[PDB]
RNA sequence: UCUCACUGGA
């Protein structure tokens, strides 16, 4: 790029400044005299109309006159026109701002309406924030609508401070499209607002007016907010299109401009000549409408101006609004060169960093490398071979950017390569490239692998890198990007290759492992029966590509050399390993060979399965990568792959219907088991017929029957499945694949053998699409499971067509859910990316945005990386008091806490010494304060926690290196142990400033890890069980320091984008008491909007008593919402004309009871027996409640509860009483509370667990009561006595913030989001969601994850604009004229520099002195 | 201004390197190497400029200065040599 | 056969397994303006310009329907002047190659001399193909 | 300290911006019946003095604007009596690092 | 010479 190199100084961008034109500035810029509405080709000849395109504007190829800026089509930016708008027209998007600024000004003067005479205007002018400041001034200047000349100041009312006069009234203007009607308002004075009048008013609005209105008189001029000279883009913006001759097909913006210039001639000829003062008003509106519909055509002037032949318009808001729009299509990732796309295929003979490229791509994918003396012979040999082979050359780019095009000329073996040229050689081996599959979803979604050129055009990959790509071999497609510069190759090769990626940041696990065929093969292989002959041991030992040439000793040599093939697997596993699992009863004498034990590459015992060689938490690949590094891991994969490959090729593994059919009598047992299941459903149906079903609270009788049917059905299904699975024997191959874990599950074998089970649609079982029945083959009103959707036989025996239709529904439901969830998870993905795009971590380990706003002080509160964090256990947090004291307590001045001299060689002379006893009791009290601290942190007390480098692994590594013999006591000095503990405790530098803020930050950050380290390297541990030496201890502490300061977080990771992708992956895997989860939950939380579809909450009981049922009944009754509709059937108005004796005989006694002043209107309310036993409500309580809630015009009268009708007679206490009394008794029935607060719906009395520490030392899973409910009013349900309001919980984060403060709202947001994601079963790391939840709660409220919040924050314009709001926010930042700092990722994507992050987050400068030094 | 250079005490950054800094250093020295620079250590018969740069940075022998941009717009300088390439 | 991919006896592919012909057809038009102006199908030359070799053309710019076609051959010769001779032939398909099979020389309701080409192409089941 | 039982007139609140510096509070009895810092999701808040604010902003190369914020009408902010410009330390428990400091300006 | 429409695959 850029032939004819010149002398302009070169830089990169720092300023992005917006603002509006002057018309005089356009007259300064342009070189145009535009009047010809006829466009181009003067008298239809290949020549130049000088009115439109080329009045020395841009021309096209082979006709170069472009005011000496010829350059062909390329190398010449076009230049701008202009328009002589006689009548001034509006600017269409700015009209909302025009209304909102004409509410602030007295007309025809320009003065502000409301000034610092107003105290609120004074206080509101202190906002140094332009947009919200103008918003507040607009809210203040919508108040009063008349220019007040003599104004009383904020001192006293009787004196009248003057200002500019002209006390005219501001008319109320309401918008009508291109028309703003000024109706002055006595005397409705509707006046069409002159553009020339408001022109003059804005030309008179002044300096302090603009700047106190948040606008810039240097740049942002609301009198420049009116179009009166419009510049015209060049033909290098609007091109032309031919039909091999210019007959048809020019451009739409060209014809828009010809249209508006024709409308300009229409406004011209009626002002140049006669003036129709009711028809020259439309001489403008044509021109105004056309220049307005140019820039925007979604206006409230609903005539679209649909252009000819059915194509409506081609406008610029439609050009700029994204998704095939201009910004989002050409600016944030486009179609590229140096590209390759094909189908994929597999092979295991290749390796993990290898991809098999076709030879004919290698003949056309190429690389322009410079002429180098280091292989000038081979490069000249490539250009001597020629472009028509594999090892050839395509171009020879010369020294000044000149491509030698080889083959089409006559000398394909031409010139020796001059130094300074670039030979464009083709692809050769071991240039690793980028290789991605769309959709891209995480860090691992792209990787790099070396090239191994092959025939038969596919793209290879190794079969255990096809797992994290989420590809498969159904012809799913992957792309190929070849990096181009030398440093680009270096960057991709040193970062983006697969062994660097292996441990995954997603949920801190390995993302790869071993997959189906290799996996089941290694599952059969490491069985003990796999005895191997001699020459096959020879063949596999050559097959390992890095054999040591050592024929191993045969474990069986009795007569004959045999091998238990675990041992010949062990020659693949390299040195320095340990693992141990202890599955159920694996104590060193396994009757099952399940578990593991490895030493240095000797499998001691145990099968190899997915929880060793796959993706597992205690992964063997994980331990290999931590103990060695990536290239040793990469060779591990090759060894295990090709070893199990050869053993599978010459053993074989098949499957078939023999793996499906169970034995005969057990299939008979299966069928009678489902028969007893239908016996159970038959008994509970016949109990439903008698209607005696005790419906527990939460559901009615029918759904309380339904949950019992579904539960008994699926319980019977899985019991019969277990019966089948333990029927089957070892030679069941699909059972062997199940214990492999390649595909399938116990549910899969259960489906294929015992029974299919239960179809479903949308959570329910099958409901009647007809009336009363699902199928015409069924009776009407059937709640047998056979019509409600049970299926009787498994896939073996078949499908009756009713079952086939049920199952067709149950599958088409799943196709519904994929065909909607791909769309909504794709939108939620792109929203989260464009939200958290720029959050990196800077050098002082603090987390910043594009605008320097600090987001997290230490990333993840420690600077510990998801590329490193493992899971280790605690030891302190459990244990009894006496057991823990026996465990760690050391004293010589006691009976049993002594040591044994078989550990310490100097154990005799150590006795009784207080000079060490003070140190020992220091350490023990340190760890007991630590124990209290841990039980302050973690309430439950589980022990596996995401922490950095494994202490337990590192001491056992020192054991298996330095040969601890457990008979000689050790030479370790106890003072040296304590001193090394202290010195390494003061050694873990994450923060490196020497003052008290930094030191408190460092100590408070790594507090918990240092607690763990001292709990582990305590004295009795390192003596009794790890039993180290002096050299072992020193090497252990050296290793802890070394790998901890290796595993501290580096600066430069785009932790925001990587966090967004790592929470955006496991949302894809989601599917669908009845409280929701899934993509509706995620969308309800990120789009924080108030109408949440299940706002539930939870209370606990009083902290005094444990599980008291009567008191829990009291709390739920006292909270439980109770209205009069809930308690009534018959609300009756009678007219009993005797208000001292009831004409109905039921109520003789009651008035003379009451009299132991009225109306003849008997007002009767029935209560039912069901409701006043549903709540513990007394009739006297209810009557006194009616009393104390009305108290005005009613005589309360009860009835008897012991008599079985509950009647509330009333009359009226002092005739046209019923006409208003019917609305009154409505308001009784459904507008008066009786118990609790509102929004207390279905209240569920649950008896959960309580995982508490014991009052004796241990842990206790305790019973108590915890209520469940599905309402929200947190302030009012909180204040009720009888609960545990310090431990209340709601999901409704809006009310949680507004009730309990923003930081507790953030923390509850976090627990909510984490638990509703990990309810699926998947996992993610803490820190990615931590960064996300903090950017949610940083701006002060809860910023919604949409265009309502963060994309309406005060951040940079061009970073903000690329989420489909292009015209709005671009015209906004042109109105306020903002300075964008160019400190943003998307900004440098748009403007083409290095992104100012990561490997763009520093400089590189050449030294002068070390150049002299190193020679 | 350039009133923004901390001297070589109280440098709050690391005495290590990072992967990204390592990547840019390796690439930049490789760009010089493939752009016909004087090498500083002997070839091992090696025309592989990534491997050449890794040989050079085995022993702190690459003549460059890093500018760690401090998080306010200021910066520190850094010799390549005083880092610890432990990884 | 990791991840469902299947493995193929190449010898039966020689014996005929999944062997297949393929039939695409073309079009070309001597176009019609509004002023009754007819165009021409004849053997074009240099008198939008290509550089495809005229080696398999006919008298009237056609191709005989039984010859192997390859590379970037000019498919249908076409010329049109305005009152010059343009390069209105259409070159070959960049994505496929084969044998021209069947040529008919027809017209429409209003007399546009209309010639067509169907192509036959053998295709053998190669490795990167989906079954 | 001024505590209403149920209501205070909004037009009565036009007497509030009256004098520097003595400030009148406004509190619901019912909302303060239980503590809004006793809740186990509420982290403990601790004040800062202005010279230590100068200390902090010189340590972190920061200003007033670059900080994580809060609104003045925040419930525990009105529990603490926080006015415009301050800095409040927040020390919260966690999982992967035990303890961690948090700083909020009060705009 | 491409704009749009509708199919097709993942
Ligand atoms: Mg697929
Ligand atoms: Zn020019
Ligand atoms: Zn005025």
């Amino acid at each position: 790029v850029g032939q004819q190199y010149s002398s302009a100084p070169l830089r990169t961008v720092k300023e992005v400044q917006f603002g509006l034109f002057s018309p005089e500035e356009v007259r300064a810029i342009s070189v145009a005299k535009i009047r010809f509405p006829e466009t181009m080709d003067e008298t239809q000849t290949r020549a130049k109309i000088g009115g439109l395109n080329d009045p020395r504007l841009g021309s096209i190829d082979r006709n170069l006159k472009c005011q000496t800026c010829q350059e062909g089509m390329n190398e010449c930016p076009g230049h701008f026109g202009h328009i002589d708008l006689a009548k001034p027209v509006f600017h269409v998007g700015f009209i909302a701002k025009i209304k909102k600024v004409c509410e602030c000004v007295c007309m025809h003067c320009g003065k502000l309406l409301l000034d610092e005479h107003n105290e609120l205007m004074r206080q509101a002018l202190a906002i140094k924030d332009s947009k919200k400041r103008f918003a507040a001034i607009w809210t203040l200047c919508k108040t009063k609508m008349v220019c007040e000349t003599d104004v009383p100041s904020e001192d006293d009312p009787t004196q009248l401070v003057s200002r500019g006069g002209c006390g005219n009234t501001q008319p109320t203007i309401r918008k009508d499209g291109l028309k703003l009607v000024g109706s002055w308002k006595d005397e409705p004075e509707l006046r069409v607002l002159s553009t020339e009048e408001i022109l003059n008013i804005f030309k008179h609005i002044s300096v302090k007016d603009f700047t106190s209105l948040g606008f810039n008189e240097v740049f942002s001029r609301p009198e420049w907010m009116i179009l009166t000279c419009l510049p015209v883009p060049p033909p290098p913006v609007r091109p032309s299109i031919s039909f091999n001759e210019s007959q048809r097909g020019e451009d739409d913006l060209t014809f828009k401009l010809a249209d508006i210039l024709k409308a300009n001639i229409s406004l011209e000829t009626l002002e140049h000549n006669g003036a129709p003062h009711h028809a020259i008003e439309e001489a403008e509106s044509l021109l105004q409408f056309h220049v307005a519909t140019y820039m925007d055509n979604d206006i409230a002037g609903q005539p679209q101006a649909l252009q000819k032949s059915g194509r409506p318009v081609k406008s610029i808001r439609a050009r700029l609004k994204g998704k095939e729009g201009r910004i989002r299509g050409n600016l944030m990732g486009k179609r590229v060169d140096f590209s390759a796309r094909t189908v994929i295929s597999g092979d295991p003979n290749l390796e993990l960093d290898q991809v098999g490229v076709p030879k004919s791509i290698a003949k056309t994918l190429t690389y322009p490398e410079v002429v180098t003396p280091y292989n000038i012979d081979r490069l000249t040999q490539l250009v001597r071979n020629g472009p028509n082979e594999h090892p050839g050359a395509k171009y020879v780019i010369r020294d000044s950017g000149d491509r030698i095009d080889l083959r089409y000329s006559k000398r394909a073996g031409d010139i020796q390569l001059q130094y300074g040229w670039k030979v464009e050689r083709h692809i050769m081996d071991n240039d690793p490239v980028l290789f991605n599959r769309q959709p891209s979803l995480h860090k691992m979604s792209m990787m790099a692998h070396r090239v191994k050129v092959i025939p038969y055009s596919t793209f290879r990959l190794n079969l255990s890198v096809t797992s994290p790509y989420n590809a498969d071999f159904d012809g799913d497609e992957m792309n190929l990007h070849v990096p181009q510069s030398e440093e680009t190759r270096a960057e991709l090769s040193q970062l983006c290759a697969v062994p660097l990626q292996i441990v995954s940041p997603q949920s801190n696990k390995p993302c790869m492992g071993i997959v189906q065929d290799t996996l089941c093969g290694i599952r059969k292989l490491t069985l003990r029966d796999t005895f191997i002959e001699l020459d096959q041991v020879l063949n596999m030992l050559y097959w390992v590509p890095d054999w040591d040439g050592v024929i191993p000793t045969p474990a069986i040599i009795k007569p004959k050399p045999l091998w238990s093939g675990k041992q010949i697997l062990s020659v693949a596993i390299p040195n320095g390993i340990h693992l141990q699992r202890f599955d159920e009863g694996t104590t060193l004498l396994s009757p099952k060979d399940n578990g593991m034990l490895i030493i240095d590459g000797q499998i001691i015992f145990g099968v190899v399965e997915k929880k060793t060689v796959g993706s597992s938490n205690g992964g063997l690949i994980h331990v290999v990568t931590r103990e060695k590094g990536p290239q040793v891991c990469a060779k591990l994969f090759g060894n295990i792959q090709k070893v199990v490959n050869f053993w599978l090729l010459h053993n074989g593994f098949s499957t078939g219907i023999g793996d499906t059919i169970a034995d005969g009598p057990t299939m008979r047992e299966i069928t009678e088991t489902i028969a007893e299941a239908k016996k159970k459903v038959l008994d509970v149906t016949k109990e439903a017929q008698a209607n005696l079903l005790t419906a527990k609270h939460g559901m009615t009788l029918r759904e309380s029957f339904e949950d019992n049917v579904v539960r008994f059905l699926n319980e019977a299904r899985d019991k019969a499945g277990r019966l089948a699975e333990v029927n089957l024997k070892d030679l069941n191959n699909v059972k062997q694949m199940v214990m492999a874990g390649s595909k399938g599950s116990f549910i899969n074998i259960a489906q294929m053998s015992a029974c299919v089970g239960q179809q479903s649609v949308e959570g329910k079982r099958i409901a009647f699409g007809f009336v009363d029945r699902t199928l015409p083959h069924f009776s009407k009103d059937d709640y047998s499971p056979e019509s409600k959707g049970f299926v009787e036989n498994s896939y073996l025996r078949g499908l009756t067509p009713q079952e086939f239709f049920f199952h067709a529904m149950g599958g088409r439901e799943g196709l519904i859910d994929t065909a909607v969830k791909t769309a909504e998870t794709g939108y939620i993905q792109r929203r989260l990316v464009k939200a958290l795009e720029d959050i990196m971590v800077h050098y002082d380990n603090t987390t910043r945005n594009s605008l320097g706003n600090v987001i997290q002080f230490i990333y993840g509160e420690d600077g510990m990386d998801a590329a490193h964090i493992e899971k280790q256990s605690l030891d302190t947090i459990g244990g009894s008091d006496a057991a823990f004291e026996k465990r760690y307590r050391v004293d010589l001045l006691n009976t049993d806490h002594t040591l044994d001299p078989s550990l310490l060689e100097s154990g005799s002379e150590i006795l009784g010494d207080l000079k060490l006893q003070v140190l020992l009791d220091e350490e023990y009290k340190q760890l007991v304060k630590d124990r209290k601290f841990l039980r302050e942190v973690f309430v439950d007390g589980e022990a596996n926690w995401p922490l950095p480098v494994n202490i337990r692994r590192i001491i056992q590594n020192a054991q298996q290196t330095f040969h601890i013999d457990h008979t000689k006591p050790s030479d370790l000095t106890i003072k040296d142990i304590v001193l090394g503990v202290k010195d390494l405790q003061e050694n873990l530098l994450v923060l490196r400033g020497k003052n008290e803020i930094i030191q408190n930050a460092q100590r408070d950050a790594v507090t918990l890890f240092c607690c763990l380290l001292r709990s582990r390297l305590a004295t009795r541990r390192v003596l009794q069980e790890y039993r180290l030496t002096k050299q072992a201890f020193d090497w252990v502490l050296s290793n802890i320091e070394a790998q901890f300061l290796r595993s501290v977080v580096h600066p430069g990771e785009m932790v925001g984008v990587l966090a967004a992708q790592s929470i955006g992956e496991p949302a894809t895997q989601m599917t669908l008491k009845k409280v929701t989860s899934g993509v509706p939950r995620l969308k309800e939380i990120l789009n924080v909007a108030k109408n949440m579809k299940t706002p539930s909450l939870t209370v606990y009981l009083e902290p005094g008593h444990a599980a008291d049922q009567e008191q829990a009944k009291l709390i739920r009754s006292a909270i439980e919402h109770t209205t009069l509709k809930s308690v009534t059937i018959a609300s009756e108005i009678y007219y009993d004309p005797d208000p001292r004796s009831t004409v109905i005989p039921e109520d003789e006694e009651i008035i003379q009871l009451h009299f132991s002043q009225q109306s003849p209107w008997l007002l009767r309310l029935e209560l039912d027996r069901a409701a006043m036993n549903d709540k513990d409500l007394t009739m006297g309580q209810v009557g006194e409640r009616i009393k104390q809630t009305f108290k005005n015009d009613l005589f309360v009268i009860w009835s008897e509860d012991n008599d079985e009708k509950l009647i509330i007679r009333c009359r009226v206490v002092r005739a046209e009483e019923d006409h208003m009394l019917k609305k009154i008794e409505n308001t009784m029935l459904e507008n008066i509370t009786l118990r609790g607060v509102e929004n207390i719906e279905r209240v569920v009395m649950m008896k959960y667990d309580r995982k508490v520490p014991s009052p004796t030392g241990e842990y206790v899973k305790e019973p108590e009561w915890v209520l469940e409910t599905d309402g929200v009013n947190l302030s009012e349900v909180m204040t009720v006595p009888g609960i545990d309001p310090t431990r209340i919980y709601t999901n409704s984060f809006i009310d949680i913030m507004e009730v309990l403060g923003i930081e507790a709202g953030r923390a509850a947001l976090y627990k909510e989001v984490y638990n509703v994601i990990a309810s699926d079963g998947s996992y993610v790391n803490y820190r990615h969601m931590a960064l996300l939840v903090d950017v949610m709660t940083t701006q002060g409220g809860l910023t919604s994850v949409t265009r309502h919040g963060f994309n309406r924050s005060n951040t940079g314009a061009l970073m903000r604009c690329s989420f489909e709001e292009t015209v709005e926010i671009l015209f906004e930042a042109g109105a306020s004229a903002e300075l964008d700092d160019c400190r943003g990722v998307s900004e440098n994507v748009i403007l083409g520099q290095m992104a100012p992050i990561g490997t763009g987050a520093f400089d590189v400068m050449i030294d002068e002195e070390s150049l002299v030094k190193y020679m | 201004l350039k009133e923004k250079a901390i001297p070589k005490d109280q440098r709050a950054t690391t005495p290590y390197m990072t992967k990204y800094e390592r990547a840019r250093i390796l690439g930049t020295r490789a760009l010089q190497i493939s752009m016909n620079a004087p090498v500083f250590v002997d070839l091992e018969g090696e025309t592989d400029p990534l491997r050449i740069a890794m040989k050079e940075l085995a022993e702190k022998k690459i003549p460059l200065v890093i500018r760690r941009y401090l998080p306010d717009g200021s910066f520190e300088d850094w010799s390549v040599e005083e880092l610890i390439v432990d990884l | 056969n990791q991840e469902d991919s299947m493995i193929m006896n190449q010898s039966s592919i020689d014996r005929g397994l999944f062997r297949s012909l393929f039939f695409r057809s073309y079009m070309d038009q001597e176009k019609k303006y509004g002023m009754s102006i007819t165009e021409t199908f004849e053997k074009p030359q240099r008198t939008r310009m290509k550089h495809g070799t005229y080696d398999k053309l006919d008298d009237d710019g056609l191709i005989a329907p039984g010859v192997r076609v390859s590379g970037e051959d000019v498919i249908i010769g076409k010329t049109t002047p305005i009152s010059s001779k343009r390069d209105a032939s259409t070159p070959l398909r960049s994505t496929e190659n084969g044998i021209v099979d069947q040529v008919l020389v027809t017209t429409n309701q209003d007399g546009l001399k209309f010639v067509k080409v169907r192509v036959r192409t053998t295709k053998i089941p190669q490795i990167g193909d989906k079954f | 300290i001024f505590v209403y039982q149920n209501n205070i007139t909004p037009s009565a609140m036009k007497l509030v911006p009256s004098i520097p510096p003595a400030t009148i509070e406004t509190f619901n009895e019912a909302a303060l019946v239980v503590n809004i810092t006793h809740h186990e999701l509420v982290p403990k808040h601790i004040r800062l003095s202005s010279d230590e604010k100068r200390e902090l902003l010189k340590r972190y190369r920061l200003k007033e604007s670059q900080l994580p914020r809060i609104q003045r009408a925040d419930p525990v902010a009105l529990y603490l009596g926080l006015k415009r410009g301050e800095v409040v330390k927040i020390i919260r428990k966690s999982e992967t690092s035990g303890r961690y400091a948090s700083y909020r300006i009060c705009m």
